[PDB]
This record gives C-alpha cells, sequence and structure tokens, in this order.
RNA sequence: CCCGCCCCUUGCCUCUCGGCGCCGGCCCGAAGCGUUUACUUUGAAAAAAU
RNA sequence: GACGACCCAUUCGAACGUCUGCCCUAUCAACUUUCGAUGGUAGUCGCCGUGCCUACCAUGGUGACCACGGGUGACGGGGAAUCAGGGUUCGAUUCCGGAGAGGGAGCCUGAGAAACGGCUACCACAUCCAAGGAAGGCAGCAGGCGCGCAAAUUACCCACUCCCGACCCGGGGAGGUAGUGACGAAAAAUAACAAUACAGGACUCUUUCGAGGCCCUGUAAUUGGAAUGAGUCCACUUUAAAUCCUUUAACGAGGAUCCAUUGGAGGGCAAGUCUGGUCGCAGCAGCCGCGGUAAUUCCAGCUCCAAUAGCGUAUAUUAAAGUU
RNA sequence: UACCUGGUUGAUCCUGCCAGUAGCAUAUGCUUGUCUCAAAGAUUAAGCCAUGCAUGUCUAAGUACGCACGGCCGGUACAGUGAAACUGCGAAUGGCUCAUUAAAUCAGUUAUGGUUCCUUUGGUCGCUACUUGGAUAACUGUGGUAAUUC
C-alpha cells in the first residue's frame, strides 16, 4: 500500500550527484520537508560525512549538529537532513570557516569556500508577484522567502542580492540580453555565459540561449537559467575553472600534463 | 528482502562449438605444453580477452575517422595494449591491433616472466615457486601464477625478503634435518 | 626494532575535540601488532597519554609488512567519554552492559502490555 | 560546390513604439509570416541500478 | 527560547484529465439504450471538472484501420538469455507504478484509510466452556502440516544505513551478523628438481662398423636432498560479541598415501579389427544399427580417449532454421 | 568464428524432415581439497496454521501530594530522581505476495485558469484580567463471572 506520504528513501534511486556509494545499505537520507526540492537539495548530513570528512557515521553528524555549531543563512539548523540548496551560505563558527552551495561544472555541488566578509549576502530568483491586501505588493523567490514591499520595476526571472539578518533585498539584476547567468538544470548544469537570445513559444517552455568565454553556445529553457551578474562581472565568487565545461579529450591531456598523481 | 549487496558477475570463457575437432586439440595441447597451464579453459580465458579487444578495435575502424568517440576511444585503447607490452610504440595505430596473436597475452603471464628472466629451472618450475609465495613482485609478495605483467613492472621480479632462496630461515625441511645430527645423530 | 609508524591524511577536529589520522604499521616478520602496543607509540608521537587514545580498523595485508587502521587521539578524557561510542569504550574498560539477552527485553514488554496502574510483579517478581 | 547580379534571391509590406548612423532630412535590424504535411539534420527535455 | 493558531505562499505529495503505444482468437460480425447507452438545459452530490446521479428533451455513439464477446500457466515497465545484419523467447523475483490481506460488504478516527498487527455483519473454516458465553485471521520474521519433480535456523544484535517519537538518551525480525547452500560466478592444489641406467636427435671423429658427444624425452631403481600447504594449533587482528579471510610461533609428505571423478572407445565424434564370458537370450542403441557358438557395439579385466573439482540424464527455450 | 555432419537408393541427383551439435534455467544422479562472492516455498494449494517475536514514544520547556527513593528544613508557585496515569504524536511509512486486471494497470508527454495538502521554510498576528467553571484517571477501599489487554 501507498494511502500517505512516504517517508523512507532507498540508496538507488536517491539522486546521483549526492555522490552515493551502492554497498552500505538499503537505504538513503530522505532530506526533510524545506524550501529547496527533493532532488535539487543536498541534506546537511551528506555535507558532513560524505564531503568534509569531519564526522564518520550518522550519530557523529547528530551530535555535531546538536552543539548548534552549523549555521544555513544566520540561523542555527540543529536538523540533519535539512535541505540546503543552491545559493545557501553555510557558516562553521567554532572552525571560523564558511561555503556557497554552487554547481561545479560537472553537474554536481563542490565545496567552495568563501570570505567572512561575503558570507553576509547571499542571491535569489524571483518567481512570483503578486499584490496582497490592503493593496501591497509581494515577492517569491526560489527558497520559499516572502518579501513584502519591494521595489516596482522587479520583476519575474530577475535576481535580487538580500541580507542574512534582515532580508530586504538591496540590489537587483534584471533579466534581458547581454547579462551574466548560470544554468540550473538539465543537460547544461553549472555553466555561465551572457544570455545572448530568449525565444518565446507562447503556451509552452520559452527557451534561452547562452555563450560561453570560449564561443560555446548552448541553449537551455527558462526555468532554467539563473542571473549571477549584471555582465561579463559576477557579483558572488566562483569555483575554479568557472562553468566552462570542457570536453573529455582536453581533461585528458590536463590529467596527463599536471600528472596529478600525487601531492 | 532489499538487501546491501552486489548480484554483478561475469563469465570469463567461451567453450568452442565443435567438440572433438582435431585441428583444434592438438593446437590447444600444444600451447598447453609451451607455458604450462593446467585446464583447456585456462586458453579459452586468453582467447575470450582477445576476441572481444578485436571487437571494440573492428566497431572503432567502422567508425570515420576524426570522430570524438573513435579517437578517445582508440587512443585509450592502444595505450592499455602497448602498456602490458602486446603493442610496439612504432605501431601506435588500429589497423595493427587486428594482428595481435594469441601468444602475447600468453606470454607475458609472471610465470612466463619467472622462467624467461632466470630465476627458474623449466615452465613448470616457475609455476610452482611462484604459487609457494618464493617471488615478489614491488615491495609485495604475489601468488596468482596468471598475474600480467605491467611494462614498466618487468625489472620488479626478484625472490621474497622472506623466503629460503635469498635471505631467509632454511624451510621445515632443511631444519628438521640438521636437527637430526643434533637430536638423531648426537644423543638419537 | 621493526616494528614503525606512520600517520596520513591528519586532520584536527575542533568540532568534535580531537584529532584524528590513519595508522601505517611496518611490522615484517611478526605477528599483527597488539592495539595496547600501538596507542602508547601514537602517546610518544604526539606527547600526550596513553589514555585519550583510540584505534581500530588495522587490517593487514597478503604477504605480511604492513597494516592500515584508524586512530583518534581526543584533548581531554571526558570528551572521548562523550563523543565515543560505547562500545569503543567497553574495550579498554571505561564502560560496561547489562541485560542478558534480546528475547528476555521482548518478552517482559510483552507481559507488562497486559495490566494497568501498576506493572508491578512483572518487574519487581520478575 | 557564405553574398549579390540577366526577371528573382531569406519574399515583402508599413508602419509604430521604443536603440543603432550622418550632417531635422534620409538610410537598416525587429512585428506579420511565407499554401500545408511526410522525410532529413540540429537543439531542448528526458530516474538510478543493468 | 518551547508550544499553539487564522489565512497566504513553499515543500512532500495526492487526485482527475490530454496525445501515442498490447499477447492469441471470426468454430466471436454487428454492439450499445430508462435496468445511462452518446448529447443539451437546470439542479443533487463531491475536494474540484464530469450522466457522477435525478427531472424534462433530442436519437444518438462504436465497427473490416477488427467494434463487441471469448482465452491468457497475463500484474506493467527499468531489464534477462541467445544473437553476422534482421530477429525469437523470457520479465512471480531486491528499483519504480498497481492491487490484496480467507471471500464479498459497511464504517469509526484522522491531514491522510474504504486501514484488516482497526471495528461491525453475512459466507467458509477453527479454538476455549462450568453449555450461560468468549475469542480468531503468518500472501511480516522463524517454525509445522499439506501439496508436489521442486525451495534454509522456532540463532545473534541495534554497532553500520535509515525511519518513528515529547526526543543528543528510547524503539525497530526494517536492516545488519552468523548457520544451512555443487542455483550460479571469479581465482586455484593433488609434484618440483638432480644423479645413475636404458631411449632418441642435431654435432665430432673413424671408408664404415664403432666411439666421443651436447640437446630432450620418457622409463627403472633407488635414492638424493630441498620446497610448501591441507591439516592440528598459542597469540594478535577482526566484530556489538564472536566466526571466516589475512599476519605469526610449534608440530605436519616419499607416493602401497595427505590416494580425482564422471561418461565413452563401429559411424556422426577424440579413442582398441586385445583377452575372458553370453549365443537373436540377457542387453545396448538420441539416429543408422549391434547379439542366431569366431560380438571392434552386450557383461568384465587390461589399455586408450574428452572435460576436469566437476561430469551425465529428464524437461522449457534460443542459434543451427534461407525449415515462418 | 556470417560453419554444419548421420539417415529413404543396387548406386546418383533433389525435396524433406528425424538425429547429432553449442548456450541457457529448473529438477535429479555420481563425486568433492582450498579461497572470494551469493540465489534460495515463485511454479502445485491467494491452501491451512501450534509457540515466540515483528510499534512505540520525555525534554531546561503540558499535568507529580506514589514514602518508591530522597537533603540539612523549609515547599512559604515548588527541589531533586521518578513508577503509574491523563494529554500530545506515530501507528496510512516499512515488509510480503502476484489472485484480480487487455486502452485497464503501465511508459514517455503534457494540464489543473477544474481541486486538497499533517509537517518543514518565509510571510501575516491592535475591532475576575495581578487570571473564571465543574469533573475525571493513577491512588484508597468493596466487588462479579469458569473464562478475556472484561
Ligand atoms: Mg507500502
Ligand atoms: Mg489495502
Ligand atoms: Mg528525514
Ligand atoms: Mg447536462
Ligand atoms: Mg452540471
Ligand atoms: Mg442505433
Ligand atoms: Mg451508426
Ligand atoms: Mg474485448
Ligand atoms: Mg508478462
Ligand atoms: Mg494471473
Ligand atoms: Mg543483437
Ligand atoms: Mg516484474
Ligand atoms: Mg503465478
Ligand atoms: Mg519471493
Ligand atoms: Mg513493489
Ligand atoms: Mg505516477
Ligand atoms: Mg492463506
Ligand atoms: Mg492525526
Ligand atoms: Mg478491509
Ligand atoms: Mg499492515
Ligand atoms: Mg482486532
Ligand atoms: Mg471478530
Ligand atoms: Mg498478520
Ligand atoms: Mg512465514
Ligand atoms: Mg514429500
Ligand atoms: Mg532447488
Ligand atoms: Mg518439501
Ligand atoms: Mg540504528
Ligand atoms: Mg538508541
Ligand atoms: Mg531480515
Ligand atoms: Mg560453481
Ligand atoms: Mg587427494
Ligand atoms: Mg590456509
Ligand atoms: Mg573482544
Ligand atoms: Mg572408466
Ligand atoms: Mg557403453
Ligand atoms: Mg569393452
Ligand atoms: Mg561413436
Ligand atoms: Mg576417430
Ligand atoms: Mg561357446
Ligand atoms: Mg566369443
Ligand atoms: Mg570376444
Ligand atoms: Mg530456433
Ligand atoms: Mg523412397
Ligand atoms: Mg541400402
Ligand atoms: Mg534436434
Ligand atoms: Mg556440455
Ligand atoms: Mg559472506
Ligand atoms: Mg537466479
Ligand atoms: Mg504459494
Ligand atoms: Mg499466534
Ligand atoms: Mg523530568
Ligand atoms: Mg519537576
Ligand atoms: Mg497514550
Ligand atoms: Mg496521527
Ligand atoms: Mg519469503
Ligand atoms: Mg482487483
Ligand atoms: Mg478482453
Ligand atoms: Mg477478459
Ligand atoms: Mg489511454
Ligand atoms: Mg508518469
Ligand atoms: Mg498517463
Ligand atoms: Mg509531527
Ligand atoms: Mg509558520
Amino acid at each position: 500500500m501507498a494511502r500517505g506520504p512516504k517517508k523512507h528513501l532507498k540508496r538507488v534511486a536517491a539522486p546521483k550527484h549526492w555522490m552515493l556509494d551502492k554497498l552500505t545499505s538499503v537505504f538513503a537520507p530522505r532530506p526533510s520537508t524545506g524550501p529547496h526540492k527533493l532532488r535539487e537539495c543536498l541534506p546537511l548530513i551528506i555535507f558532513l560525512r560524505n564531503k568534509l570528512k569531519y564526522a564518520l557515521t550518522g550519530d557523529e553528524v547528530k551530535k555535531i549538529c546538536m552543539q548548534r555549531f552549523i549555521k544555513i543563512d544566520g540561523k542555527v539548523r540543529a536538523d540533519i537532513t535539512y535541505p540546503a540548496g543552491f545559493m545557501d551560505v553555510i557558516s562553521i563558527d567554532k572552525t571560523g570557516e564558511n561555503f556557497r552551495l554552487i554547481y561545479d561544472t560537472k553537474g554536481r555541488f563542490a565545496v567552495h569556500r568563501i570570505t567572512p566578509e561575503e558570507a553576509k549576502y547571499k542571491l535569489c530568483k524571483v518567481r512570483k508577484i503578486f499584490v496582497g491586501t490592503k493593496g501591497i505588493p509581494h515577492l517569491v523567490t526560489h527558497d520559499a522567502r516572502t518579501i513584502r514591499y519591494p521595489d516596482p520595476l522587479i520583476k519575474m526571472n530577475d535576481t535580487i542580492q538580500i541580507d542574512l539578518e534582515t532580508g530586504k533585498i538591496t540590489d537587483f539584476i534584471k533579466f534581458d540580453t547581454g547579462n551574466l547567468c548560470m544554468v540550473t538544470g538539465g543537460a547544461n548544469l553549472g555553466r555561465i555565459g551572457v544570455i545572448t537570445n530568449r525565444e518565446r513559444h507562447p503556451g509552452s517552455f520559452d527557451v534561452v540561449h547562452v555563450k560561453d568565454a570560449n564561443g560555446n553556445s548552448f541553449a537551455t529553457r527558462l526555468s532554467n537559467i539563473f542571473v549571477i551578474g549584471k555582465g561579463n562581472k559576477p557579483w558572488i565568487s566562483l569555483p575554479r575553472g568557472k562553468g566552462i565545461r570542457l570536453t573529455i579529450a582536453e581533461e585528458r591531456d590536463k590529467r596527463l600534463a599536471a600528472k596529478q598523481s600525487s601531492g | 528482502m532489499p538487501v546491501a549487496r552486489s548480484w554483478v558477475c561475469r563469465k570469463t570463457y567461451v567453450t568452442p562449438r565443435r567438440p572433438f575437432e582435431k585441428s583444434r586439440l592438438d593446437q590447444e595441447l600444444k600451447l598447453i605444453g609451451e607455458y604450462g597451464l593446467r585446464n583447456k579453459r585456462e586458453v579459452w580465458r586468453v582467447k575470450f580477452t582477445l576476441a572481444k579487444i578485436r571487437k571494440a578495435a573492428r566497431e572503432l575502424l567502422t567508425l570515420d575517422e576524426k570522430d570524438p568517440r573513435r579517437l578517445f576511444e582508440g587512443n585509450a585503447l592502444l595505450r592499455r595494449l602497448v602498456r602490458i607490452g602486446v603493442l610496439d610504440e612504432g605501431k601506435m595505430k588500429l589497423d595493427y591491433i587486428l594482428g595481435l596473436k594469441i601468444e602475447d597475452f600468453l606470454e607475458r603471464r609472471l610465470q612466463t616472466q619467472v622462467f624467461k628472466l632466470g630465476l627458474a629451472k623449466s615452465i613448470h618450475h616457475a609455476r610452482v615457486l611462484i604459487r609457494q609465495r618464493h617471488i615478489r613482485v614491488r615491495k609485495q609478495v604475489v601468488n596468482i601464477p596468471s598475474f600480467i605483467v605491467r611494462l614498466d613492472s618487468q625489472k620488479h621480479i626478484d625472490f621474497s625478503l622472506r623466503s629460503p632462496y635469498g635471505g631467509g630461515r632454511p624451510g621445515r625441511v632443511k631444519r628438521k634435518n640438521a636437527k637430526k645430527g643434533q637430536g638423531g645423530a648426537g644423543a638419537g | 626494532d621493526t616494528v614503525t609508524i606512520r600517520t596520513r591524511k591528519f586532520m584536527t577536529n575542533r568540532l568534535l575535540q580531537r584529532k584524528q589520522m590513519v595508522i601505517d604499521v611496518l611490522h615484517p616478520g611478526k605477528a599483527t601488532v597488539p592495539k595496547t602496543e600501538i596507542q602508547e607509540k601514537l602517546a610518544k608521537m604526539y606527547k600526550t597519554t596513553p589514555d585519550v587514545i583510540f584505534v581500530f580498523g588495522f587490517r593487514t595485508h597478503f604477504g605480511g609488512g604492513k597494516t592500515t587502521g584508524f586512530g583518534m587521539i581526543y584533548d581531554s578524557l571526558d570528551y572521548a567519554k562523550k563523543n565515543e561510542p560505547k562500545h569503543r569504550l567497553a574495550r579498554h574498560g571505561l564502560y560496561e552492559k547489562k541485560k542478558t539477552s534480546r528475547k528476555q527485553r521482548k518478552e517482559r514488554k510483552n507481559r507488562m502490555k497486559k495490566v494497568r496502574g501498576t506493572a508491578k510483579a512483572n518487574v519487581g517478581a520478575g
């Protein structure tokens, strides 16, 4: 039977970009309900023992999190399967280090340490616009936040830079032809380039083009574009190799020349 | 029940279709004698690992040149072959792979190198020594006669550092008899 | 002597008040080293004590010689008493184990599920 | 075998609102789509394990 | 700070709906309808769209491009076996979707159930009794009967992966561990090496004979000494606690055991026109065929063949089959 | 590895099939030293089931007069550990099997502008009062039936 919501998640059926093994055991953490979709999230448990190696078994994650050390967007989260996701800024005070969840160019999250004078603001993508009771205009971002009284020029698909202690958006980039963008869905995942186009098929999945810093172009769907810069100048810091998605015939050459077989 | 296991496994040989055919039985018996193997199956393994290389080679050679896939996988297959001493870097192209014979994979076996590099009296003596843990590759004992020696591992094969044949306590026979001089020939 | 320790991929974990690393033991000719005999040499290596040190794993290769295992070194003793799994504190006695089977616990619970107000004799008289 | 020339060459139109030029006046990109399909080629989008 | 709470969004879903996609059957050719069948108008009901259901009205909808009826040892798919190229057959079975807890039916509580480790009633079974009454659902894990050609222990533990809870602490036959296991897959032992004696060849010498001889094979008698695990077994290691494997001290090989088997020997098809026995009997033989007193085919000894820690037989299926 | 071989005739050439041949998966026979993996009451009967077990849960933070244990003597909101019991939550996930079921289920594709949503995350929280009412469980005590988580 299914008569209600499920609550376990099998290890094989889990998302691929979690990069889980196969022979530990039958289950996977099953992210809890949150602001980020179940396939797009990264639970806090998978970030501390599969990536940062800080813990070793699930109980060590539970007793790291209980001591109130970890902060997800300023607030102090105690749930180990909390669904962190794209544009969230984990902070570990007791160590003095910070991170930004951004897709690496193979289409998966990777650790990306940032300077503590940067981990005070995060970007959000506008999803909806509506006028509440008494005539107040609202906003909905990709991570479920609701901003009341936003500027009357910010529209859908735009990006806004908020603060983590107030909300209260500060800057906003407008979606049009010429601005930077990072792609967050499908085949082209974690690539960067100027938008350069947008076609519009009314009633079905408008399509968007892009263009890398090496001529490479790659279409996508508009609901997968995420503007991160005014133009050619990304606001937030970037991972190494900057979304350039080199082919395997190049990846082999760099592996051979660097001879990165040790340290 | 769901369970935390790999069921993935596979076969590594194929029997021949004509079961009693003289041209076959005499050739394989020759190959067993000349390299000191145990069954016919020890030959059908090598036949399989060659006939499977010769399918990738062919399917690449039926792609068009300049292809991404053909280029990448060919440069990867020739590298893998050259790295075990089955191919000559002076060939390094696909239309030569189709010219390889079974007796080049058999030649790179550890049993063969232990004889041909001089450490044993015969191709049969070599198989005994390897199986008795008398030989070492690079700071590592090995015990499998069929181990295939990579090209630059070649000059590392030598007698084990805990073994009678070179720096080691005499075995349980040379010690039982030297004791027969002090326990069987002195007061016994 | 032949025995020797060499550490690997060291990491100082402040989130759990320990430093953890991997241990290599180059011990040719001999049997595997006892865990006690390892942890005192780690002490002399890190200059603390053979009491805030825990080691486990330790599989030996084919052929003899090396073995590799995991090791952790705590700051206080009590942080180890908090942050360790119980059975690893039992190995070198610092904890003890109680009720003698899973069956007895199970069947007591099922007898107690059939009385109200005070479960009484089912525990107090066994 | 990307341009325009024998009559045609993305086939035109006519505009209008907004950027690209020159010294207001005039020049060219976008909006309409070209009678419809099948075919072929390229993109998008498609769970993991096998 | 904990808790609760209206509504909005978000999350995990759920529900209904669009296009295309199915095995065999004509010895199924017309089917559907006031017992709603296709449509319209207004309502009832429901979380919402809707003949979903009621009242009035119209007479429609489907079919040789296979409707409707029947059969399926039919739960669908990701996939599996074989496979030049095309294909054929399988998919109860660990991932995803569906459906069901003896058969049918009705409902409480809840955000969520037409729930059976919940309740009520009928049908079929079955238990206790003081004959008034009460109680039940292993297609969860073990275990037992039955059925059959056909399938393991009434063990251990929450340490690992995760889930539930008021929760850093409790619980989990989910899950892990060990037992039985020739379903099946990978690696791989049961002899290596010298001397001596015979045997044989390239080479040297001798007109040859013959001799010297280096390279190999057997084969004998002994030996000759060396090598090593299968085992017995102290410790460490392993792990929740143990077992196994790996690491190590001590014992442990002369071959008459520390013993390799299963099927064949006319042909197809690798291997005997040996010897003893039986006499168209007993038997063999997938097919052709053997046996009637002189059996290369039966029964046995000897020898030889093929695969080998495996081989034979029955059956379903694929290639051979360009015999769909 | 894109393959054939025996058999109708006195002999020959054909059609044509039966037999051989190789893999696979269920059963069964003979045999068995080592070591790493690991399928296993599906087929018949979705037949029937003795016994045990498989679902419970407390924090600084709902309700503590069990003396049950308890300390420096006091509850003067009242200490502190805390059985039980009311209250809340979960029990609708997980596990097992394949009887039903052929435009059904299911797959890819799309839509809710035609709906509901415990929980999590973010919004929202101003048209006798220094604090109201009666009534239950655990606990004390008396019971009934052969019998039950009465
Ligand atoms: Mg279920
Ligand atoms: Mg049900
Ligand atoms: Mg969770
Ligand atoms: Mg109507
Ligand atoms: Mg209506
Ligand atoms: Mg009609
Ligand atoms: Mg009609
Ligand atoms: Mg029909
Ligand atoms: Mg089927
Ligand atoms: Mg069926
Ligand atoms: Mg194929
Ligand atoms: Mg299936
Ligand atoms: Mg069945
Ligand atoms: Mg089953
Ligand atoms: Mg299922
Ligand atoms: Mg679905
Ligand atoms: Mg039954
Ligand atoms: Mg509820
Ligand atoms: Mg029911
Ligand atoms: Mg149930
Ligand atoms: Mg009941
Ligand atoms: Mg009843
Ligand atoms: Mg049951
Ligand atoms: Mg059972
Ligand atoms: Mg029987
Ligand atoms: Mg069986
Ligand atoms: Mg049986
Ligand atoms: Mg657990
Ligand atoms: Mg616990
Ligand atoms: Mg189990
Ligand atoms: Mg096997
Ligand atoms: Mg033996
Ligand atoms: Mg052993
Ligand atoms: Mg122990
Ligand atoms: Mg025999
Ligand atoms: Mg016979
Ligand atoms: Mg005979
Ligand atoms: Mg024959
Ligand atoms: Mg023959
Ligand atoms: Mg006679
Ligand atoms: Mg005779
Ligand atoms: Mg005779
Ligand atoms: Mg066939
Ligand atoms: Mg005839
Ligand atoms: Mg004839
Ligand atoms: Mg046949
Ligand atoms: Mg066979
Ligand atoms: Mg095992
Ligand atoms: Mg199987
Ligand atoms: Mg059954
Ligand atoms: Mg019972
Ligand atoms: Mg308390
Ligand atoms: Mg209290
Ligand atoms: Mg309760
Ligand atoms: Mg509930
Ligand atoms: Mg079962
Ligand atoms: Mg049904
Ligand atoms: Mg039908
Ligand atoms: Mg039918
Ligand atoms: Mg349909
Ligand atoms: Mg679907
Ligand atoms: Mg559908
Ligand atoms: Mg809850
Ligand atoms: Mg809220």
